């Protein structure tokens, strides 16, 4: 996260930090608790991970450092990865994580609300993207979860700062014009989790971005309301 | 929730 400050323990409790153990035991993406055996995240955090016994899923962590050999975690017993995923540029990055044991709820570690389907005209004033990436392009992973609030952009404003790309309705954007404050490197994954009567959602899903926190290069989204159904079909299945 | 997940 650039431009943004220590969160504090208990704030953003759906947060997870998804590490991988191979060659060795680092963290790999961000990710939010949606279901008690469930995380969503991106897809493209799987690129070359052949099998879900690599994944440590650790809930309730404020700092990296609270992760050792005797630290519990969720072990992963399947990765869905939306079938129409080529690449994050091109959209439908989004991937559910099924864990081997369920998530005792608590206030270190509950789910976040979804967006609802009539919530697609709702105007989110209050959004925060949270993780423990870098501070800069080169940098390094952080200790401590960082947070840092950012407004949304609209897909017309998004477009213009991405020309060449596609820029899609299943796409948020969130930046300043100005530049200053965005995810990067070792976020993607995490939650774009915007506050609305009240409730947490959802918004989006950490992606891709040119640079972090350019001017003009807003932060790109998976934007989970356009998923809520996808969602729905692979966790609610019969 | 709204949206509800089993
Ligand atoms: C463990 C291997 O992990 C990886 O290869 C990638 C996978 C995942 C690969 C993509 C990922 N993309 C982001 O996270 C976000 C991008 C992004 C998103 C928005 Cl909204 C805006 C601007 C963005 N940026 C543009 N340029 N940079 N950011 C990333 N992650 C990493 C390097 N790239 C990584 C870095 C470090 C670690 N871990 C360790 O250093 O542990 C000690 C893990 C990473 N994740």
């Amino acid at each position: 996260i650039v431009g943004g400050t220590a969160s504090v323990r208990g704030e953003w409790p759906w947060q997870v930090t998804l590490h991988t153990t191979s060659p060795t035991q680092r963290h790999l993406c961000g990710g939010s608790i949606i279901g008690n055996q469930w995380i969503l995240t991106a897809a493209h955090c799987f690129y070359g991970v052949e099998s879900p016994k690599i994944l440590r899923v650790y809930s309730g962590i404020l700092n990296q450092s609270e992760i050792k050999e005797d630290t519990s975690f969720f072990g992963v017993q399947e990765i869905i990865i939306h079938d129409q995923y080529k690449m994050a540029e091109s959209g439908y990055d989004i991937a559910l994580l099924k864990l081997e044991t369920t998530v005792g709820y608590g206030d270190s570690q509950r789910p976040i609300c979804l967006p609802s389907k009539g919530d697609r005209n709702v105007i989110y004033t209050d959004c925060w993207v949270t993780g423990w990436g870098y501070r800069k392009l080169r940098d390094k992973i952080q200790n401590t979860l960082q947070k840092a609030k950012i407004p949304l952009v609209t897909n017309e404003e998004c477009q213009k700062r991405y020309r060449g790309h596609k820029i899609t309705h299943k796409m948020i954007c969130a930046g300043y014009r100005e530049g200053g404050k965005d995810a990067c490197k070792g976020d993607s994954g995490g939650p774009l989790s915007c506050k609305h009567n009240e409730v947490w959602h959802l918004v989006g899903i950490t992606s891709w971005g040119e640079g972090c926190a350019q001017r003009e290069r807003p932060g790109v989204y998976t934007n989970v309301v356009e998923y809520v159904d996808w969602i729905l079909e692979k966790t609610q299945a019969v | 929730c709204t949206t509800k997940i089993k």
